[PDB]
């Protein structure tokens, strides 16, 4: 009974409303780069891109670590998901860990939300982006806790396949803030 | 299921199609070039019934025929064994009362308030998710 | 060029002749007179962003010198006290920090303290007022404010506190505001009721949990 | 005292009664007691609404619950 | 101090019709409820507030009670000048200052 | 040692009370450790205020700072505020020490509070120990005055507001005696010399030696009346079932005691509590705005805040308004110890009871203390007004007239709710008697019938409905994991799995136990 999947449907849907409160982010930022004219990021800021390569490059290799611990979910084995899903968690706090020292380091000498407007928009779409990475670190957490406590049942399988696309999705949108912040300009 | 795919197929093209013509509507005849925040909010709404649309899409292929999607079907084909519904729980309320803790903390400034509801969050998110898969006792 | 406050006579007029008058007389609906006042009143009104008034913090309006024309231009109607300015022409700071806390800290406990706090937090007055936290004010705002006395707020005037006096209260206030907790984090600076809050909330909880964890349920 | 048991299923297992009596009379004299808090320092009227507004609710429903219990209406 | 403005608003209460030097007025410093410091003088609404349970006396009645569980006015100290100009006291309180008891004010 | 213990048994013989006391049994509830923590939180205190009493000077003499402490210097301040700065700042360790002093002392009032509303709501108050109720009550009436004659002594502006108003001015305001109370206790008027020295006789020695009688005497009746339990299984009104002291509960206790001085260790370091030097020194003429003392004397100044202001004036005389509040406290401390008597004469049963009642079973007492509770809280919110009001942004007189009236019209309220609660939690415990446990799934029966599949707790009849059983007095279970339903995970550690043969031996081996666990409690 019920040949497509429930949690499936609903994780979906709701994955498309998350795309449409980016979308209102995204409007934010591009208005207020067409009013300032010339050096649009203003003179105290400049990315450093010697950073921002490396932490891409760890959110895409978690991306393929979560693939392959839902590989290993299907089959009905707990500990190759279990080693998956902590090396993808050790990965994300990677990620985290270095989006806040580059916060830090930027706001350092320069760049504040109250001082700027590129300042503003900048920090508004990146810490939102930031806290919705926490929340799925949450989920890794949760979901490992609940395999601990009892047999591997399908319903287990469907959490870990529903959790792993929303980490998928996440890195995603992450690409393209990257893309349009650190390239385009 | 093949009438959900063709729905958001329908609206995934119409919503482009809008897109589209917005933006190079007002890249000329505007006063300022491209609006640049109706054009964002239509790429991405495009992009939500495009997500949609294509994982129906996958599912419909994946899949044979079913009771519902039949017609010339009777009751005694769909005769089996349900999911699994939660009876009765109370952690909803407590989860709500958390939130609202942790929004009125933010309204009024004051971040002890919304310490507390993020922890208040956290814990009862985790009550609700374990609630029917704690063991017994272990004495 | 202090023969120029046509700026000044620029900002009042389109900020505030609805609420003062064209001629700061004081719209009998709504605001005071505004002519025995002088430039510290408007400095502190202005400056801290309780001006033009929809009273609470807000942001401020106005700054490139112009807090200074509405000053001069207020200045140049009536003989209220001025701002204190250092020998460049700006306002001042540090010097005005008396090398006396003591001295301060007693002032501040008998004249301050009865409505902020003991170390400068807030305090509830009758009927909606409050009296606002001193932790983001700077000298000079401290200074306008103990000299001008805003609403509800008491003026003490340049005989019953003296300079000394005002600058050993201004450093008081500066240190009280700035130094460290030396017994680990302070629940806010009021006394016992986020005391046993955090009691109730942290301490019976991880006892309780604790008794929940060692002992059995039946 | 006692109660049945199709209205307490655990009647015999602990005290489950309280006379109807001392209800209506608590209601009573709480509506007594807010009113004759109109005594003191008040000035304003603000805050004597409110307590003409609560003591009329009170008494509307001791009222109701006397009267629907006298015709049988209820118990 | 009251401003010039208003100085027509007082009530002067009935035994004390001249206790005033023109604007001075000079009431007690302790609450009549319980003896904390009622030191919260709002300037414009003309309030004193006691801090320690709010009660709140009216500067320009007598200083009578009008919010809380102060029952009683605050004592009145009369004041005059000097032959140097120096501000003097014109006698005594005319009542016991502070808490009540059993035997009066 | 064998030549020293058979030694101290031919000197001593004692044998056989050793073994009459190795053998006690005692039940295991979470909710039997509700003494243990006010117990432990009262050794901290001991041992901490020993320590304290090496530095402190009790006296009201004035001197000049002239110490470390640069913002105070040259102030005029008395010797026991000189000491306790000292205490703060040049010993190496005394701040940690007297903060863990007052953190233990909230935790003890609180877990006072909490052992105090189980023993309410379970009915263990019942014949064999309403002299042990009487005795608690006393208990916390001596803890809540202690405390306050503690944190007085280090005299500074909020300590000496507090002295002042509630003891100077409500004492010399009763009726007859009052002035004569009043100088009796402070030698004269209010600001005298022999106040501090007689509050710290007071709190060092005579109340903890009488709170330690009390505690004596608590603990012998508890354990020569043995405990109470929870209707169950195996448990009737003339065993204890449990676990016995010899391995068990000694280590349970002890492992709940470090926890506990664990916490409040932490608590002590990382939490501030009374920072005694942003206040000043004691003098009459400055005050500030907080106000308050600690939380178990809030209701105390709540109800002083919105009581409204009566006084009556006769020939010759005056009767304050503080007055209500002392016959409204003393009527509080009155109706405290005094209720088991009440609810016997009302009810009229005095049988024996050794088992415990369910706050279900109850809905009557329970409605009266959810009452009482929600007074509590409202004269203890009612305390912290200005603080509302500022944090909050709410008018002030607003908040006095919401707490006046709420005085009036929240209890009943509550009592209203909790009665019908009660019952609806009962008529819940019924339907699962009578049917089974819910299990969440549906069926579709072909004749399209959509039915639960619920699972029977006992027999079944001819047609599969289980017949219902009786109500026992013991809880039931509602979710069908809290049964052996879904469970029995891998045997691995986190990473790594172990071999079938352990796994399927440690989970066979489990079964067996628990099954023979049950077998032989239900057989007795
Ligand atoms: C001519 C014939 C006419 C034909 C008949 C027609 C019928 C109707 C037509 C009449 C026309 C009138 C129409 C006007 C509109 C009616 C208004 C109304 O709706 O009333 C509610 C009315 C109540 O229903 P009902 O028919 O009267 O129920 C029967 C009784 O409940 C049965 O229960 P009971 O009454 O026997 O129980 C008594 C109960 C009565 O309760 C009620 O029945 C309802 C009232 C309770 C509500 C709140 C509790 C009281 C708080 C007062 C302040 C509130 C603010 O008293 C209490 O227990 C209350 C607590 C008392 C506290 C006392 C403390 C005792 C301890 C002593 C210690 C000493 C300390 C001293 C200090 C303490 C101070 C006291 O009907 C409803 O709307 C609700 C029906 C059921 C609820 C469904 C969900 C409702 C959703 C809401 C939206
Ligand atoms: C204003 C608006 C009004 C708001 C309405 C009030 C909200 C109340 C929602 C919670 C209701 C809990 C409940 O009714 O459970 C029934 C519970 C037993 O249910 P049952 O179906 O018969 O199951 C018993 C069977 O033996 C079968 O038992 P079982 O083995 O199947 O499981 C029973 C359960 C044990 O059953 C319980 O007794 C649970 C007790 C939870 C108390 C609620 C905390 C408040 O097992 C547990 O031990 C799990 C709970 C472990 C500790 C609870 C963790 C609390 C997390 C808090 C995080 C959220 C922050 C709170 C909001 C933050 C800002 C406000 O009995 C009670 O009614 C407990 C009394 C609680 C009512 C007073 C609490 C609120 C008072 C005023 C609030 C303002
Ligand atoms: C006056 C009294 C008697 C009643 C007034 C209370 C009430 C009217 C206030 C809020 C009302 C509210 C907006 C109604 C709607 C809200 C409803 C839908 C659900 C949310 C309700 C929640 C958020 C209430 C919050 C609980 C709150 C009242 C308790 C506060 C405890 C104490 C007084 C706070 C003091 C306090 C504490 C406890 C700290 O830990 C702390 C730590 C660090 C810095 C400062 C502090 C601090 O000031
Ligand atoms: C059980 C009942 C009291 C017996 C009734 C017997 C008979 C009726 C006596 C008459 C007494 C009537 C007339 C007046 C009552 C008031 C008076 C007696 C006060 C004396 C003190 C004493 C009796 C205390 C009463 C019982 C006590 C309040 C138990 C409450 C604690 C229990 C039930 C639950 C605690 C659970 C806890 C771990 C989680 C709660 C979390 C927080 C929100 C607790 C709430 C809370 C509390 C409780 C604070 O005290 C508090 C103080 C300062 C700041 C904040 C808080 C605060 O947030
Ligand atoms: C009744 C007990 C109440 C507590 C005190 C004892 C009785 C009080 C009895 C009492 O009321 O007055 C007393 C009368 O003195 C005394 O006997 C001293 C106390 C001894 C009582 C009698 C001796 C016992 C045999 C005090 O009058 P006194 O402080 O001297 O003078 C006052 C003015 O201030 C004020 O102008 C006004 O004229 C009065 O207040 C006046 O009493
Ligand atoms: C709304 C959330 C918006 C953005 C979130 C991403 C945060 C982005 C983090 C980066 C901040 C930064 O780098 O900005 C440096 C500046 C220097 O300003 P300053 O004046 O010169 O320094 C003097 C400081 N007083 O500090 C700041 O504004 C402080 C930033 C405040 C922290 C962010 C607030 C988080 C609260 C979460 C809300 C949860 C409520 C849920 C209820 C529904
Ligand atoms: C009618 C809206 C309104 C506007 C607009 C407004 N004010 Fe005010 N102002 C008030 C009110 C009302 C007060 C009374 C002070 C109070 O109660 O807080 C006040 C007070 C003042 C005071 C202090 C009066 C005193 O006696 O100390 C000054 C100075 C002042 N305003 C100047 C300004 C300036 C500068 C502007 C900006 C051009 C401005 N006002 C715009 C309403 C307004
Ligand atoms: C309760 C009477 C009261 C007294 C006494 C009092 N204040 Fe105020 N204070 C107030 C009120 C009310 C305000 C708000 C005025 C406004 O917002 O226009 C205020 C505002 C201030 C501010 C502005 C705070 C800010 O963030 O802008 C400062 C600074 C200040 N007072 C300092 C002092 C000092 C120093 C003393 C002691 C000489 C003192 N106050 C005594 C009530 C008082
Ligand atoms: C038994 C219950 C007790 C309670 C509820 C209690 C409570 C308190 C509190 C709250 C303080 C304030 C401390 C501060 O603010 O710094 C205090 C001070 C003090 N306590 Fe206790 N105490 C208790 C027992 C004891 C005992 C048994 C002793 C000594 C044997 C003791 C010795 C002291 C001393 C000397 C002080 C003053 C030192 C100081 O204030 O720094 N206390 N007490
Ligand atoms: C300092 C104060 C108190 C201490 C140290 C204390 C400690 C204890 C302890 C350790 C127990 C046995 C273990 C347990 O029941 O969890 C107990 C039981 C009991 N207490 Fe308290 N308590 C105190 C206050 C009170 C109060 C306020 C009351 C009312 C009270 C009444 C009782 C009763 C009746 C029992 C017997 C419960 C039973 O036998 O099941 N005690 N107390
Ligand atoms: C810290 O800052 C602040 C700021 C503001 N407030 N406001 C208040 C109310 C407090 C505060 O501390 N309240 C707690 C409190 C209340 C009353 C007493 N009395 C003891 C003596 C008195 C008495 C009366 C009659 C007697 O007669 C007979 F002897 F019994 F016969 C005996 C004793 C009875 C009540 C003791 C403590 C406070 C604290
Ligand atoms: S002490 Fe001033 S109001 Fe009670």
């Amino acid at each position: 009974l019920n040949r497509p999947n429930m949690v499936s449907v609903g994780t979906i849907v709701w994955l498309s409303s998350e795309l449409m409160f980016f979308a209102g982010l995204f409007a934010m930022y591009f208005t207020a780069r067409a009013q300032a004219g010339g050096a649009w990021p203003p003179e105290p800021t400049e990315l450093n891109l010697a950073l921002a390569v490396p932490v891409t490059l760890v959110l895409i290799a978690s991306s393929f670590t979560c693939q392959m611990g839902v590989f290993a979910a299907e089959r009905g084995d707990v500990f190759g998901l279990r080693r998956w899903y902590v090396i993808t968690f050790l990965m994300g706090l990677f990620f985290v860990l270095g989006q806040g020292y580059e916060y830090i380091h930027l706001v350092e000498h320069g760049t504040t939300i109250p001082g700027s407007a590129y300042g503003s928009v900048f920090y508004l779409a990146t810490g939102f982006h930031g806290l919705h990475v926490i929340g799925g670190l949450v989920a890794f957490v949760l979901l490992l806790a609940r395999t601990k406590m009892s047999k591997f049942t399908p319903a287990q399988a469907t959490a870990a396949i529903v959790v792993s696309y929303y980490w998928h999705f996440v890195d995603i949108v992450w690409i393209a803030l990257f893309a349009t912040i650190y390239f385009v300009r | 299921m093949h009438i959900e795919a063709r729905l958001f197929e329908i609206l995934t093209a119409f919503f482009a199609l809008a897109a589209v013509v917005y933006a190079v509507l007002t890249a000329m005849f505007a006063t300022g070039g491209v609006e640049w925040a109706g054009t964002t909010a239509l790429v991405l709404t495009t992009g939500l019934t495009l997500i949609t649309g294509t994982f129906f899409r996958f599912v419909a292929r994946r899949l044979d025929t079913r009771p519902e999607d039949y017609e010339d079907a009777e009751i005694s084909d769909g005769a089996g064994e349900l999911g699994f519904f939660a009876p009765h729980s109370w952690w909803p309320i407590l989860i709500s009362l958390s939130f609202s803790t942790a929004a009125v903390g933010a309204a009024l400034w004051l971040p002890w308030l919304i310490a507390a509801g993020v922890a208040f969050v956290i814990t009862s998110v985790c009550g609700l998710v374990f609630e029917y898969y704690w063991g017994p006792e272990k004495h | 060029s202090s023969a120029l406050l046509r700026t000044g006579k620029q900002l009042f007029d389109t900020s505030c002749v609805s609420c003062h008058g064209a001629n700061l007389q004081g719209v009998p609906d709504h605001g005071p007179s505004l002519i025995g006042v002088g430039e510290a009143a408007v400095y502190f009104q202005v400056s801290t962003g309780r001006m033009p008034a929809m009273a609470p913090r807000k942001d401020p309006i106005f700054d490139e010198a112009q807090i200074d024309a509405i000053g001069a231009y207020v200045q140049a109607n009536g003989g209220g006290p001025t701002v204190v300015r250092n020998p460049d022409g700006s306002i001042a700071t540090q010097s005005l920090r008396g090398n006396d806390l003591g001295r301060g800290g007693d002032l501040f406990r008998l004249n301050c303290a009865s409505c902020h706090n003991f170390t400068g937090k807030g305090g509830a007055l009758s009927s909606g007022k409050y009296a606002p936290d001193l932790a983001p004010a700077n000298e000079q705002q401290i200074l306008t404010a103990m000299l001008t006395g805003p609403q509800n707020m008491p003026k003490f005037s340049n005989r019953q506190l003296s300079f000394e006096a005002k600058k050993d209260i201004i450093a008081y206030v500066k240190v009280a505001t700035e130094a460290r907790q030396p017994g680990g984090y302070l629940l806010g600076g009021f006394g016992p009721a986020p005391e046993g809050m955090a009691m109730w909330i942290i301490g019976m909880v991880a006892a309780i949990g604790l008794a929940l964890w060692i002992g059995a349920r039946s | 005292t006692g109660v049945d048991v199709e209205d307490v299923p655990s009647a015999e297992w602990g005290w489950s009664h309280m006379p109807i009596g001392v209800m209506h009379i608590g209601g009573l004299l709480s509506a007594a007691f807010l009113l004759v808090m109109m005594r003191g320092n008040h000035v304003g009227h603000v805050e004597d609404w409110f307590l003409i507004g609560f003591a009329a609710v009170i008494v509307a429903l001791v009222g109701r619950n006397w009267w629907l219990r006298r015709r049988g209406w209820i118990r | 101090r009251i401003k010039p403005s208003d100085l027509g608003r007082v009530v002067k209460r009935k035994g004390q019709e001249s206790f005033n030097f023109g604007e001075f007025f000079a009431f007690t410093k302790v609450c009549s409820h319980l003896g904390c410091p009622s030191s919260l003088y709002e300037q414009q609404s003309y309030r004193i507030l006691c801090p320690c349970h709010q009660s709140q006396f009216d500067a320009l009645h007598f200083a009578k009670p009008i919010f809380g569980p102060a029952a009683r006015a605050l004592a009145q100290l009369p004041i005059t000048i000097d032959t140097d100009g120096y501000l003097v006291a014109n006698g005594d309180f005319v009542e016991p200052v502070g808490p009540a008891f059993w035997e009066r004010t | 040692l064998a030549r020293q213990a058979e030694d101290i048994d031919t000197r001593y013989h004692p044998s056989a009370a050793l073994r009459r006391q190795l053998n006690k049994v005692f039940p295991t509830h979470w909710s039997f450790l509700l003494g243990e923590i006010a117990l432990y939180s009262f050794v901290v205190l001991l041992i901490t205020g020993v320590y304290l009493t090496l530095f402190f000077d009790p006296s009201m003499v004035d001197v000049t700072y002239n110490g470390v402490y640069q913002p105070l210097r040259g102030v005029e301040m008395s010797r026991a505020y000189q000491s306790a700065l000292d205490i703060s700042f040049e010993v190496r360790g005394g701040l940690f020490v007297r903060q863990i002093h007052h953190w233990a002392a909230l935790m003890f009032a609180a877990a006072i509070m909490v052992h105090l509303a189980r023993i309410f709501f379970t009915g263990a108050f019942r014949r064999p120990r309403e002299t042990n109720w009487v005795i608690g009550s006393l208990l916390l009436i001596l803890a809540m005055f202690e405390g306050y004659f503690g944190y007085s002594l280090p005299d500074d502006l909020l300590s000496g507001l507090g002295l002042r108003a509630a003891l100077s001015s409500i004492t010399l305001g009763m009726p007859v005696i009052g002035t004569w109370l009043h100088w009796a206790l402070f030698g004269g008027d209010f600001p005298g010399t022999i106040l501090i020295p007689r509050l710290y006789a007071l709190h060092i020695l005579l109340l903890p030696g009488i709170i330690l009688a009390l505690i004596g005497l608590h603990l012998a009746l508890v354990w020569f009346q043995k405990h109470t339990q929870f209707p169950g299984p195996g448990r009737t009104e003339h065993n204890v079932v449990g676990v016995r002291v010899m391995p068990v509960f000694a280590f349970k206790s002890g492992a709940f005691f470090a926890a506990i001085v664990g916490v409040l260790g932490l608590m002590g370091g990382l939490l501030q509590i009374n920072p005694i030097w942003n206040l000043g020194p004691y003098k009459p003429s400055q005050v500030s705005a907080g106000s308050q003392p600690d939380f178990y004397m809030m209701w105390t100044e709540g109800l002083a805040r919105i009581w409204p202001p009566w006084e009556f004036y006769f020939w010759h005389h005056t009767i304050p308004a503080p007055v209500w509040v002392a016959v409204i406290m003393g009527l509080v401390f009155v109706l405290l110890p005094a209720y088991p008597f009440l609810e016997k004469r009302f009810t009229g049963d005095y049988a024996h009871h050794n088992l415990l009642q369910r706050p279900r079973d109850v809905p009557v007492r329970t409605a009266i203390g959810a009452m009482a509770i929600a007074f509590y809280m409202v004269l203890t919110l009612a305390a912290m007004n200005d603080i509302i009001a500022l944090k909050f942004h709410i008018s002030l007189n607003a908040t006095t007239w919401i707490g006046r009236i709420g005085m009036v019209i929240l209890p009943p309220f509550v009592y209203f709710i909790t009665y019908r609660w009660c019952i609806g939690l009962q008529r819940s415990d019924r339907s699962v008697l009578e049917h089974g446990v819910e299990t969440g799934i549906i069926k579709r029966l072909p004749h399209g019938a959509y039915i639960e599949l619920h699972q029977p707790l006992g027999p079944v009849d001819e047609h599969g409905h289980p017949i219902p059983l009786q109500y026992q007095g013991a809880p039931l279970p509602k979710r069908m994991n809290k049964l052996g339903s879904a469970g029995s995970p891998g045997s691995g550690s986190f990473l790594f799995a172990d071999s079938a043969a352990e796994d399927a031996a440690l989970r066979e081996a489990g079964h067996a136990a628990e099954q023979r666990a049950l077998a032989a409690l239900r057989e007795h």
